[PDB]
Order: C-alpha cells, then structure tokens, then sequence
RNA sequence: CGUGGAAGUCUGUUAGAGUUGGUGUCCUACAAUACCCUCUCGUGAUCUAUGUGUAGGGGUGAAAGGCCCAUCGAGUCCGGCA
RNA sequence: GCGAAAGCCAAGGCCUGUCGGGAGCAACCAACGUUAGGGAAUUCGGCAAGUUAGUCCCGUACCUUCGGAAGAAGGGAUGCC
RNA sequence: GGUCUUAAGGUAGCGUAGUACCUUGCCGCAUCAGUAGCGGCUUGCAUGAAUGGAUUAACCAGAGCUUCACUGUCCCAACGUUGGGCCCGGUGAACUGUACAUUCCAGUGCGGAGUCUGGAGACACCCAGGGGGAAGCAAAGACCCUAUGGA
RNA sequence: CGAGUGGCUUGCUACCUCGAUGUCGGUUCCCUCCAUCCUGCCCGUGCAGAAGCGGGCAAGGGUGAGGUUGUUCGCCUAUUAAAGGAGGUCGUUAGCUGGGUUUAGACCGUCGUGAGACAGGUCGGCUGCUAUCUACUGGGUGUGUAGGUGUCUGACAAGAACGACCGUAUAGUACGAGAGGAACUACGGUUGGUGGCCACUGGUGUACCGGUUGUUCGAGAGAGCACGUGCCGGGUAGCCACGCCACACGGGGUAAGAGCUGAACGCAUCUAAGCUCGAAACCCACUUGGAAAAGAGACACCGCCGAGGUCCCGCGUACAAGACGCGGUCGAUAGACUCGGGGUGUGCGCGUCGAGGUAACGAGACGUUAAGCCCACGAGCACUAACAGACCAA
C-alpha cells in the first residue's frame, strides 16, 4: 500500500477487541485478520494504525452483532514514530467499518483520528472531525 | 502436516567463532574508475547522537523536510600510508612482490612494527616497475597505520596497522599516485578519500558475549507452556533424527557469540567534520569527550566503543549519492538519562 | 517545544505525544513526566518542575 | 423483637488428622515412599497414647484381594529337600 | 489482631538443619522478582501463574426438602490528628 | 403376522445416554469458524422400573461445557534475585568395562555395521556443552505363543 | 484393454529382534526428495482484454493463523503470492508431553449359569541413569612445516543473505460495442528471513533516591527484621526489542522455449557440425572461515648478544579454565579528590503557621531548601597504586 508515513509497532492481534470509532450500531469490534499480511510459525496476525482489517462485531444493535465486515485502523495504544522522531500513541484502539470501496459505513467518526491514516483513506478522513 | 519454518540463524557467518584480528580485513574492494586513490580509511568508535537532516532523496514525498536521523560518531584523525606493497600475477593468485617503505614514521609505530632502519625504495620501485612492463603486476595496495595517540578516548598508543587497495585509473597512473602519498610521510585524511554524503561499508569486529545459548546465539525458541517447566527451558528439542546417525553441524548449539567481523555494508556519511560539535554534555559513556577529526555515520557500526572500525567506498550500493546533507541540528544532550 | 507537564524544552527528536480521548494532545519530554501525570500529581505541586519553580 | 445455643453445621496451617494438583524438587535420594507450594478434614461414624484380644486356608477388612513387621489371589522361619 | 493466626521482640537456646576459598560470578538448571502492547490466540484441558481477599454499611436472583441457596451477585466505606 | 420359541412380549418414565454400532445422526442455540457442550427430535445396533425407574434442594480436591474478571499460557522474548554450575584447597565414591576403536558416505552381511568392501576424510592431547549414534546403561517384558509347568 | 514406476496406504511372509531396541498424535530442531501449491522463464487454448483452463523447464525461497476432535485425516472460518505432498526407526521420550492405545480400582450396554469377557463406551491411574566412546558446537595446549615482529595470499569451506507482496506513475491507456481492463519501465512502502546497534521509544535495573504498614532499638534522629527488595513510586549505567540501522546492479553458461545459418535428402528443416537468445534455478559478483594447503605458502623490516618474548604490576574494547586486548613514569592504566554529566524529589535542625485544647499536647503546612542523599559515566589531576625486579632468547 501507499508509505504510511510513520513507523508502526502493531498494537494488536487476531482477536483483539477494540473499540468501533463510528455510528454504524458496533460498539465492540473483534479482528480476525490484517489485510494482506502474511506471518510465520506461530506468530499470531499482528496489526497496527492505519492497517485494513477483516473484522467481528461482538458488541452493539442486534443487526450488526455477529457480522463480519471489514474496517480501518484509525488509534492504538502502542506508540507509532514519526519522521521527526517524535512517538504518538492513544488512548484507546479503534477502528472505523469500512466497505469494498473504503468508504466508511457510518456518517460520523467518534473520537480523533492519525494523520497517517487519514492520509492513506482520504474518504475516512473526510469523516473526521479531529485529525491529530 | 507440521508447518513450515525457516531455520534458526544464517550459516552464511560461520563458524561463530572468535576473530583471529580484532583489526577488520576487508575481504573485497571497489572498482577501478576515475582518479587513483586509497580505497578505504579508519577510525574509532565513540558512541551515538541523533541529528536532524533536510530530506534530500529525491523520489522521497519528504523531500525537503526536516527528519531525525540516528548516528554513530567515530572519530577518523590522520592515518600514515607507511608503504607501497606489491602484488604481482601467478597461478597460485596474488602474491606479495616488493614494498616501498619511507624515512617518517610516527614517534610510537615502534610499539608494533621493528621499524626499518636500512631499505632501498628505489630498488623495490624498480622492481616493481619492471613487473608491470613484463604485464605481471597484480595490484597496488597501502600499509596503513592509526594514530591511537591522537586520540585521547581511547587508552592504546600501539597503532593499528592494517593494509588498503589502491584504485584508480591506469596502474602507471596509480603506482605514482601511490608512490607520491607514501613519500611525503604517508599521512592522509578522511576527507581525501570520503565526501560527506557518499555511502561507505563499515567493518569491524562485533562485541563479544562471551559463551551464550541457543536462543541468544541463534534465535531458537524457548520450550513453550508446560514444556518450560520439566527441567528444559532454553534447550533445543533434539540433536537430530535418529539417522543419520551424527550431529550436524548445522543444528543451533552453544558457543562463542560476538567478537566476530562483520562488514555492513551501505553506510551513509553524513558529516565529515572536526572539533567538539557532536560530543555529548557529560561525555560519551564510557569513552570520553570528541574534539578533532570525526566522522557520523547514519544508524549504527558494528563494535563497542574504543572499537577500531574500517571504511571503504560501498562495493554495491542501491542508490545514487547525495553529497553534502543540510544537517539543521546535532543532539548534544547528554547520553546519561 | 516545551513539555506540556513540567515546562522544560523537549530535545528534538526526543519524546512522546499522548492523544486524549477529547482529541486533546499532550506533549510529554519523557516517561517520568507521564508516570508522575498518571499518578494524578499536578506539575505545579511537585518543586522540581520548572512549571513548579 | 429478644433470649437461648442446637449441629456426623460453616470458616480456620489452634492442637491434630489427611493428601486434589503441580504429573514441580528428588530419583547411585536427606529418604528402599523424602521435600516444597497448593489442597481436604478439624465436637465427631473425630483424632490420639499405652495396655489388651483375634494367627496362616486362619485373622482382620465401611470390600481396595486391602492389611496381618520394606514381601500377601494365602505371612515368616526351619524342615521335607540335593 | 477475633485469635493458641501472620509478622516483629523477650526469658532461654544457638551460629552443628557443620567443608571452605575465588571469578559482576559466562552457557545451562533449581527456586524466585519485574515485564510494553495484545489478553487464553497457548494447551487434550487456564496445566502453571494470576485475579479476589480482612471488617462495616447498602443490596442480593433462579431454585428449595423452607433448613437453605447466600459472603449469591452488585455498590460504597476503611489512615493520621 | 392382521401367532411361534421358551412363561410373558416392555407398562410409568427416560432416551444418540458414563448405555446409540451407524455417528461429527437431524433441527436449533453459541462461535468468524464448535467431531465439544446444552435444548428438542428419537423407530432405543443393544433404555426401563429395589439387576430399581424418574426426579431432585443441599453437599463435592468427582466428569464435561459456557461467561465476566485477570494474567508472560501464548504472540516473543528480556532484564534482574538467590543457590548451583566454572576456577582454587581439602575430602572423595558409584554405575559401567570381550577386545580393538579418529571417523564419514555408500554397499555387503542372520535383510537395522566404529570393526567386512570401496571410496572419502583424519597431526596429538586437553577444557566446557547440549545429548545424534554406540539398535548406550539399568530387568533372564510390561504383548504373543509353547510346557502332558504353578497358583 | 494393454505396459510400467514408486515403496506414501493395506495385505502377505516369518528372514532379523522377546536374559525387554519404550505405541499414536503433537511439540522442538536438523537434513533431504519431486510426482511443483506459490514465486521465475515458457507452450497451447473452445487465447480480444482481464481472468481462466491445460501443458513444459525449474527444488533458490516460501507454503502461515484460527473453531470441534487425542487425533493422523478430515470438516469448518478469516487471511494469503500460495497457504503442495513425501523420506529421514510411519526422523525426533539416555528432548519434552500423557490427550489416544494398553496393567492393577470402578460404572454402562452386550455376552456368559458362573468366575469372567468385549479389536464397544466411560471416570482414575508410575517415565530411572553423575556420558566411557563416537558425533558435533565453541574454547585451549603441544608437535610438524623450521630467531622475531607486522602485513598478506587463498587451495578449500559455509550462505537464502536474501525471498515475496502491496501501492503510485505508465493508465481508465493498449484491448473491447460495451461491461471490463492489462504490460515494459521508474518509483514509494509492507512482510518473512538475515547480521549488527542503543541517539530515539519501550522493558529491566534486589545500584540508587523517595513514600509508607507492623515490630524492635525509650522518643527524636538513624536503623534491623517481615526471602534472598516488607510493600508501593521513580529510575542511571549496562543488557535488551516492542526500538534503530544494513542486506545490489551487473556479468558468464544453460533448461524449457523462441530463432539464425545449414546439410544428410538439389527442396525443406532451430540440429546432425556451427551460432544468436533465454529461468527465482547453475557459475561469478557479496559476506564469513581459512598456512596442517605434507607442493605444510608470500612480502618487508628487525635480530643472532641480543630482536623479541616471559614472569611481574595497573587494568578491560576480552573472558567459564586457558585464550584475547590495553597501560606500566618516555605514563592518565586503576583508585582518592574536585569539577562536569546524571538519578531521586526538597534533608537534619531551627522559625512561623496549624483543627483544637486551661494547659500539656498537636496530624500536618510553609520557609530555610533547584534541598539533602546517591552514581558501574566523563574531565581535570601523578595524590596513592602501575614499584622493585627475576628470567628465557638464534
Ligand atoms: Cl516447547
Ligand atoms: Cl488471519
Ligand atoms: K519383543
Ligand atoms: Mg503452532
Ligand atoms: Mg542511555
Ligand atoms: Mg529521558
Ligand atoms: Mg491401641
Ligand atoms: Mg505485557
Ligand atoms: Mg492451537
Ligand atoms: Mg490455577
Ligand atoms: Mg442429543
Ligand atoms: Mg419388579
Ligand atoms: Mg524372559
Ligand atoms: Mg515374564
Ligand atoms: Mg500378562
Ligand atoms: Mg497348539
Ligand atoms: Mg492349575
Ligand atoms: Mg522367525
Ligand atoms: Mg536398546
Ligand atoms: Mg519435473
Ligand atoms: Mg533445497
Ligand atoms: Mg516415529
Ligand atoms: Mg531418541
Ligand atoms: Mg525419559
Ligand atoms: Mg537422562
Ligand atoms: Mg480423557
Ligand atoms: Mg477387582
Ligand atoms: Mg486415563
Ligand atoms: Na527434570
Ligand atoms: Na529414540
Ligand atoms: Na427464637
Ligand atoms: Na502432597
Ligand atoms: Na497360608
Ligand atoms: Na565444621
Ligand atoms: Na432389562
Ligand atoms: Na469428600
Ligand atoms: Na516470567
Ligand atoms: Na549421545
Ligand atoms: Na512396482
Ligand atoms: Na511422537
Ligand atoms: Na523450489
Ligand atoms: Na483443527
Ligand atoms: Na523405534
Ligand atoms: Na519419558
Ligand atoms: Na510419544
Ligand atoms: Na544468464
Ligand atoms: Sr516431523
Ligand atoms: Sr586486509
Ligand atoms: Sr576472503
Ligand atoms: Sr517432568
Ligand atoms: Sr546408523
Ligand atoms: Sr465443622
Ligand atoms: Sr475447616
Ligand atoms: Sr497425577
Ligand atoms: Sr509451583
Ligand atoms: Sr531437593
Ligand atoms: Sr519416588
Ligand atoms: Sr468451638
Ligand atoms: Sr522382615
Ligand atoms: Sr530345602
Ligand atoms: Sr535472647
Ligand atoms: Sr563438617
Ligand atoms: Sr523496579
Ligand atoms: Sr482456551
Ligand atoms: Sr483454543
Ligand atoms: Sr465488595
Ligand atoms: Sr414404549
Ligand atoms: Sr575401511
Ligand atoms: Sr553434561
Ligand atoms: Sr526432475
Ligand atoms: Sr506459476
Ligand atoms: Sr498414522
Ligand atoms: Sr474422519
Ligand atoms: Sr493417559
Ligand atoms: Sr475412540
Ligand atoms: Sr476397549
Ligand atoms: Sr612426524
Ligand atoms: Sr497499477
Ligand atoms: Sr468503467
Ligand atoms: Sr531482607
Ligand atoms: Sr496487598
Ligand atoms: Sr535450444
Ligand atoms: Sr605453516
């Protein structure tokens, strides 16, 4: 994909639940797998800010719960680096649905979102409301 | 049905043994090219800071921005070219022919060398030339020293003596080009030979750790769960199969780990200075303070600090040089904290 | 810059950012300032602090 | 509401008894059954000391072919016996 | 302190749960301490480790042989002067 | 089948069971995905009434399943602590030992060889190490058969 | 229907082994095979393109994570370039595991008059040893080549040291009615693997500084014990990864394949002789080891009464012994001291305040105090200690 712009160390596996940054009707978020990565013997799918992820909804409105969708990485917990050497890490992890075409499924994205990923999806972007 | 795994450890770098010199010896050396020259130089490890640089990569969406760069800050004072050895072609390879020593040496090179009181350079020379109109001449290389004194973080005054190519235009051209910088007293800099911003491949010889095990020498797993608790922590699951019937040199084992020489290659200079400017408040840990000839290399060189390491002009780089960077600033914050 | 807890002037290429929940941002010049935050100290109330001081 | 203080009653490394798991330590042992942590019981069909009784096709057995002096789907010793 | 509990200390006893000396003392093993982010993905199996914890107040479901379930759960409090 | 063996011919209940071979039975729940678990169905290879059936509050170091919380079980390992380990003084065993023995790759051989054959490799000795091989050591198997053996 | 190859399944035999060679599956770690799943290069197509489908060369590298089940297998899920298969005593318990199998206890169904049984199900249920040899990973001592110092050579040896993907420009272009929709090439990044490094981020840090619970030393001060820190907070050096750096381009020869010239056979023919090209594969390039390479190496200087070396002493860029490296007054090698640079967080004492309380007393607050305490780093500095001195050597 398209340089991120930052160095990541991936905050998150196969598994992890994480927090669905939108109004779509998930609250809780489950990844099950990292768009195009590929591990080794035993190392558990990692993935981090601004990776695309195939994900579960474990938490939020009967419709939504149980479906697998796909969704972007927009915050983690982990520290990223940037180009100025300056470390960035949130408060939470979370992740935006996304559709085939990368166009968030929500109207609204809650809570701030990475430069980095809002470079990489610009429809996500547009959604934002804080851009840090 | 079992999955696959690459193995534990490159054998490209055996046998993990200890170094035989703890001075590196470049196993391969550039092309010949433009203007004759001496194809590498040395110095010693200090320690590292960070410096921020104007982008200068062209392709880069950065271009032109400010960005932090790690360095490692060596300190490359004078060297003394001491002789002229010749190479010439036989069926066994190269072989030493004759050297071409001078009447200037360093006030300490007697504390390695038994420094020659009666030589004849001419006579070496004529050989020397007489070989080459025969077509017999192997190559050009320098007998190189260090000035361990000139350098007062470092505790050795015994200089370091090691040989480099010399390469260049045509032989006729080089073998006087040689011949002129051993005469004077030999001494050269790293500016004679680097431009800020050229890549360079550092040799030199890692740290040494001692005996350690498997999973610290060759990146074995540690035994898992239960299997961590019936006496076996860091120790391999087995040997080998039962046939053959012998261990493998090839399985991951205990032993000496560090103190080997690596070359690393593809280094990028950044600055080629001389003074205090990238010394460290408090000093380097466990070295001491710069003011003289240094040079900062981008990321990390193999070795401790006080460690002799070697330069020679990148035998295959990947991209084009980008002489002289905008350095805005260099970290002298100090390294304890 | 100056940290966002203490006061002192963040060496370049040092540090951490922290994004709070609100989006609000906080430029930290080390982990002891953190830890000393997520303590629920005050900068002002700790005299080695140049905020402090 | 109080009083009362029952219980093969609860908690409990009180004394005391026992031993689920670690398949930990040990495994020419400290030890021919040990060590540590965890764990169970602890007013009762409880635990415990000494004395006393039951003897080998016989005892004893809330029964596992368990136990009857490191040995028991028939003890040990010597003899039958080379 | 509820206590014949822990922990600390007397009286009393001991340095004999009886080989020592040396190396910042490596690998490896036995017992342990601390580990970012993820949080059972490990494993036949949360095995191992951990989480909880004392006391007071509030509050406490299904089911029930009406005894019990029950310290259910869940919530709050706790020092010193 | 719409009686016959041999007396009767399985009632209440329970049921894919610690009993169901087929079997991962079918439907559903739960999970991203559940040979598991639970609910229902059930003609039960081969359930069933003190050979006790069903059911059950309470109890349990009893078997299985799920959830919340938690964590180095794991991703993937790191650093540290104490005792060993290593070196030195002293003390000082045992296991094991047909012989020879620096082996390796193939082959051959009672078909699973350090010792035979052909090659390859191989200067001697010593320290530390984890244990591939010596079909390593420890026991005239813990499986099977045999004996005009035993209990 | 016919002919074969393998030795992965099963069966057959009873040749080896029962004074005992530890079953299945998994795990860990190493090597290999090719009948190739991906990746490279090709051919055909019911090949427009994109994508398929089938076939060829090719074993360099890769082939992963999860849900049921002990499972191997298999079914299932989401990822992927692809998530190939097989051999090594169905590799791998003097490595691990005990979940399957297969002792002694027990239950169920079925069978049996019964004791008991089952190629059925089920709960529980034991794994010893200090390595002699050989093997290999690393470390030494000697001999040989045959006085010393320094520098090299390179026979051989090891490597995957690099594999793969996504994205952008090419380009909404070629192609196609449209729908759809490429490539060469140049760039940016990711992932797996590899080697090294600590400025940055993170972990540790039983150095250190602080807070604080119980108890003991009468209080205060300052301490011991509460496991190798009582507990909690911070954390230097160092070590680390979750951090950071680096890991080609190009040659040469080929396979499959595309062709040239070309005859046997006047023609034709990529082939018979010759030749131009052409794979991630082969060789070189790159990294690592390597004078014990028995043809046992090369060069320069020093020395044979003295070059060099040893013991010794101060130390670490080194280290389990040994080895290695540096300094020794022609000196900054280690320590003391003083600065610098760091860690903690404001010392003892005294003064003011302080809810109150006749008072005694008083938790605590402020000031003195950017305090006090401490430092495995640096600098300065010969103050102390590297002294004295013994010896080998052509
Ligand atoms: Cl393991
Ligand atoms: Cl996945
Ligand atoms: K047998
Ligand atoms: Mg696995
Ligand atoms: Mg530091
Ligand atoms: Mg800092
Ligand atoms: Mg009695
Ligand atoms: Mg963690
Ligand atoms: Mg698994
Ligand atoms: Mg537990
Ligand atoms: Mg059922
Ligand atoms: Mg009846
Ligand atoms: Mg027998
Ligand atoms: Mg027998
Ligand atoms: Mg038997
Ligand atoms: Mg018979
Ligand atoms: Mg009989
Ligand atoms: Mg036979
Ligand atoms: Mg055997
Ligand atoms: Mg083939
Ligand atoms: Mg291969
Ligand atoms: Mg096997
Ligand atoms: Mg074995
Ligand atoms: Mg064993
Ligand atoms: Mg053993
Ligand atoms: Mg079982
Ligand atoms: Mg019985
Ligand atoms: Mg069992
Ligand atoms: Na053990
Ligand atoms: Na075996
Ligand atoms: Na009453
Ligand atoms: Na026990
Ligand atoms: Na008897
Ligand atoms: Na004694
Ligand atoms: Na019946
Ligand atoms: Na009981
Ligand atoms: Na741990
Ligand atoms: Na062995
Ligand atoms: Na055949
Ligand atoms: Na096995
Ligand atoms: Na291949
Ligand atoms: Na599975
Ligand atoms: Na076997
Ligand atoms: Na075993
Ligand atoms: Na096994
Ligand atoms: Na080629
Ligand atoms: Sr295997
Ligand atoms: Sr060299
Ligand atoms: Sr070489
Ligand atoms: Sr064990
Ligand atoms: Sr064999
Ligand atoms: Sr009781
Ligand atoms: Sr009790
Ligand atoms: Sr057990
Ligand atoms: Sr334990
Ligand atoms: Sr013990
Ligand atoms: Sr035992
Ligand atoms: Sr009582
Ligand atoms: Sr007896
Ligand atoms: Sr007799
Ligand atoms: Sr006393
Ligand atoms: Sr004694
Ligand atoms: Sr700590
Ligand atoms: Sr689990
Ligand atoms: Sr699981
Ligand atoms: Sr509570
Ligand atoms: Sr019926
Ligand atoms: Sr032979
Ligand atoms: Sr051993
Ligand atoms: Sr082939
Ligand atoms: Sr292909
Ligand atoms: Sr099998
Ligand atoms: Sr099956
Ligand atoms: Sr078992
Ligand atoms: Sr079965
Ligand atoms: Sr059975
Ligand atoms: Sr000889
Ligand atoms: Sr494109
Ligand atoms: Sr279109
Ligand atoms: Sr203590
Ligand atoms: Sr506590
Ligand atoms: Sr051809
Ligand atoms: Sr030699």
């Amino acid at each position: 994909m398209e340089a991120l712009g930052a160095d990541v160390t991936q905050g998150l596996e196969k598994g992890s639940l994480i927090t669905c940054a939108d109004n779509t009707g998930a609250r809780e978020l489950k990844v099950i797998s990292v768009h195009g990565y590929s591990g080794t013997k035993n190392r558990h799918p990692k993935a981090g800010l601004g990776d695309k992820i195939t994900v579960s909804v474990t938490k939020g409105t009967p419709e939504m719960r149980r479906q697998v969708l796909e969704a972007v990485v927009v915050r983690q917990r982990k520290p990223i680096r940037r180009p100025d050497g300056t470390r960035v890490k949130f408060e939470d992890n979370a992740a935006v649905i996304v559709d085939e075409n990368e166009d968030p499924r929500g109207t609204e994205l809650k809570g701030p979102i990475a430069r980095e990923v809002a470079q990489r999806f610009g429809s996500v972007a547009s959604a934002a409301t804080m851009i840090v | 049905p079992q999955p696959s795994r690459p193995r534990k450890g490159s054998l490209g770098f055996g046998p993990r043994k200890r170094s035989t010199s703890e001075t590196p010896r470049f196993n391969s050396w550039p092309s010949d090219d433009g203007q004759p020259g001496v194809q590498g130089f040395a110095g010693y490890k200090a320690g590292m800071t960070h410096v921020v640089l104007v982008n200068d990569e062209p392709n880069s969406p950065r271009e032109g921005m400010e960005e932090t760069v790690p360095v490692t800050v060596i300190e490359t004072p004078p060297m003394r070219a001491v002789a002229l050895r010749a190479y010439e072609d036989t069926p066994y390879g190269q072989r030493p022919l004759t050297e071409v020593w001078t009447d200037e040496f360093h006030s300490e090179l007697d504390r390695t060398l038994d420094v020659p009181e009666d030589h004849d350079p001419d006579a070496a020379e004529e050989q020397i030339r007489d070989a080459h109109e025969a077509g017999d001449l192997g190559d050009l290389r320098l007998i190189t020293h260090t000035v361990p004194d000139a350098v007062p973080s470092v505790p050795k005054k015994k200089p370091d003596v090691m040989e480099t190519r010399v390469g260049g235009g045509s032989v006729s051209d080089r073998l006087d080009h040689a011949l002129d910088i051993v005469e004077d007293g030999g001494e050269h800099a790293m500016n004679d030979i680097f431009r800020a911003g050229e890549y360079a491949d550092v040799a030199g010889v890692t740290k040494g750790k001692g005996t350690q095990g498997p999973v610290k020498r060759w990146g074995v797993q540690k035994r898992k769960g239960k299997h961590a608790r019936q006496g076996w922590r860091r120790r391999i699951g087995n040997l080998g199969p039962w046939n053959p019937s012998r261990v493998r040199s090839t399985v991951p084992q205990q032993g000496q780990t560090g103190y080997h020489q690596r070359t690393e290659l593809n280094k990028r200079l950044i600055d080629i200075g001389e003074g205090d400017e990238p010394t460290v408040d408090g000093g380097f840990v466990n070295y001491g303070e710069v003011d003289g000839p240094y040079t900062l290399v981008k990321g990390s060189v193999p070795g401790p600090d006080k460690r002799l390491v070697r330069f020679r002009p990148a035998v295959r780089p990947n991209d084009q040089p980008r002489l002289d960077p905008e350095v805005r600033y260099v970290s002298n914050e100090s390294n304890q904290g | 810059r100056e940290c966002d807890y203490c006061g002192t002037d963040i060496e370049p290429g040092t540090g951490t950012m922290f994004v709070h929940k609100d989006g609000a941002t906080t430029h930290f010049c080390s982990s002891k300032c953190e830890n000393n935050a997520d303590l629920g100290r005050e900068a002002r109330n700790l005299e080695w602090t140049d905020t402090a001081r």
